[PDB]
């Protein structure tokens, strides 16, 4: 997913959507969660990966 | 993938299937996602011999 011109990859799980929202989950059981900056890591710019998507990532507590 | 060995088959795109196997030996996902064309070409040229 692309947020602010950067690419974010999951830490342990996959990205899924029910049609209107995006979550993360483990690969062997259904247990959604809201994407934050704690369960993902960033690397590179946003013009290489194929199939990237536009969404938003929420900062847990530092700025709020 | 390996999900059809025990249970019922579950669909998954191939490119996301190779990332699992890359993570299974120690490398990270962005390495595969940033070198897709080169790896595909290498596989094709290796299997064509």
């Amino acid at each position: 997913i692309c947020h602010d011109g950067k690419a974010h990859f999951p830490r342990e799980g996959v990205f899924v959507s029910n049609g209107t929202h995006w979550f993360v989950t483990q690969r062997n059981f259904y247990e959604p969660q809201i994407i934050t900056t704690d369960n993902t890591f960033v690397s590179g710019n946003c013009d290489v990966v194929i199939g990237i998507v536009n969404n938003t990532v929420y900062d847990p507590l530092q700025p709020e | 993938g390996w999900t059809f060995g025990a249970g019922a088959a579950l669909q998954i795109p191939f490119a996301m299937q190779m990332a699992y196997r890359f993570n299974g030996i120690g490398v990270t996902q962005n390495v595969l996602y940033e070198n897709q064309k080169l790896i595909a070409n290498q596989f094709n040229s290796a299997i064509g011999k």
